[PDB]
């Protein structure tokens, strides 16, 4: 974002970052899953603050 | 008088609670109560018990001395 044109950037990075690998080697895809909440409560005692 | 707030100093402590929604009310009433139930019993029985046990062979004593003598006697 700034003073740039969209072009240039994108032919800069078809020249610096077409090393990476996107294939998702096996299933090594971490992907998320829901998270359970809870209502709880949690107290750290310490008078002398 | 006295109210929440300084009662008393307390450092280092911390606390861990569950909402009451989250959590059965009767977690193990019958498998881990019964034992314990056993345990503390049998840590009071013997404080407990030998003064009412005089006192039951007393009343039955005292009982039967009084019929005794209610009786009537030969001669």
């Amino acid at each position: 974002a700034g003073g740039l044109e969209h072009r240039q950037l994108l032919d800069l990075a078809q020249k610096h970052f077409s090393g990476l690998s996107g294939t998702y080697d096996e299933d090594a895809v971490p992907t998320l899953s829901p998270c359970r909440f809870t209502g709880s409560q949690i107290c750290h005692r310490e008078d002398g603050l | 008088g006295r109210q929440f707030g300084h009662l008393t100093r307390v450092r280092h402590v911390i606390t861990y609670s569950l909402s009451p929604f989250e959590q059965r009310a009767f977690p193990h009433y019958f498998s881990k109560g019964i034992p314990n139930v056993l345990r503390r019993t049998r840590a009071c029985i013997l404080r407990v018990a030998p003064p009412f046990v005089a006192f039951y062979l007393v009343y039955t004593w005292g009982t039967q001395e009084f019929e005794k003598s209610k009786r009537k006697n030969p001669a």
